């Protein structure tokens, strides 16, 4: 109860589902990998 | 064609008063962190492509 | 439509596509997303040949 509205980077869990409650989200995200690009006859 | 704009989700029609707002919520949040919402995405809309 | 026969009391929970707006969320509460995706533009492509 140190504050009534929380507002920031915080990813929607299931753990934090029942102990507070969040509005809509407006904006989405979620788990992704980064990795470095790699470089890379008339056939075709 | 074209870009992605005006993006939403999408959602449950359920009355004001029903009291299954969080036994679902719950359930979809669950089946969506176990991947379940994968599985039936690839299993039913990525059958072939060009 | 179905918005309507939800209204009317016919019917208690949907399971099909529907995009969450302000004006249906004014009346019916609406739960998490399944998935996010916008709306585009479709257009037939035409094949050149000479
Ligand atoms: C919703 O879940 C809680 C705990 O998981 C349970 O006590 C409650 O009975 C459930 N609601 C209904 C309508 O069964």
């Amino acid at each position: 109860q140190r504050a009534v509205m929380a507002v920031g980077s915080l990813t929607i869990n299931e753990e934090r589902s029942e102990v507070v409650d969040f509005s809509v989200p407006f904006v989405e995200t979620g788990i992704s990998v980064m990795v470095s690009r790699s470089n890379g006859f008339l056939e075709p | 064609t074209g870009e992605l704009f005006f993006r939403s989700g999408f959602g449950i029609g359920m009355r004001k008063d029903s009291p299954w707002k969080q036994n679902v919520s719950l359930s979809i949040l669950k089946s969506h962190e176990n991947g379940f919402m994968e599985d039936l995405d690839k299993t039913w809309v990525r059958y072939q492509e060009c | 439509g179905m918005m309507g026969e939800l209204l009317s009391g016919q019917a208690d929970m949907i399971v099909a596509p529907l995009t969450i707006n302000n004006e249906r969320a004014q009346y019916i509460e609406f739960s998490k997303p399944f998935k996010y995706q916008g709306l585009t533009i479709l257009v037939k492509k035409e094949i050149p040949r000479s």
